[PDB]
């Protein structure tokens, strides 16, 4: 019987780990977004210096 | 006890109650054949879904 409910288990298991799965990408997706959002006011600070020491 | 019919007579019962122990064991084999099965049956459905 745990063999025979088992194979519906490993099915329903293997949803579970694709629902976490997209979980943990959405949040290396949020933490890559908020790296590249700080690059670019990095970025935008050295325009700012640079412009600033040209004139 | 020296009778020949006597001795007719039982061993005509010794063959009637053989015939109803042979019924009685044909059951028994039947029975643990089944039970082998579904101890095999058990293992490899096991085994398939741990895989």
């Amino acid at each position: 019987e745990q063999l025979a409910n088992a194979r519906r288990d490993y099915e329903a298991e293997i949803a579970r780990a694709r629902q976490e799965a997209a979980k943990i990408v959405a949040q290396a997706q949020e933490r890559a977004k908020q790296q590249e959002a700080e690059i670019i006011a990095q970025a935008r600070r050295e325009a700012e210096r640079l412009k600033e020491e040209a004139r | 006890g020296i009778n020949p019919t006597l001795f007719i007579a039982q061993l005509i019962n010794f063959l009637l109650l053989i015939f109803i122990l042979r019924a009685l064991l044909y059951r028994p084999v039947m029975n643990l054949l089944n039970e082998r099965t579904r101890r095999i049956e058990e293992s490899v459905r096991d085994a398939e879904k741990v895989r």
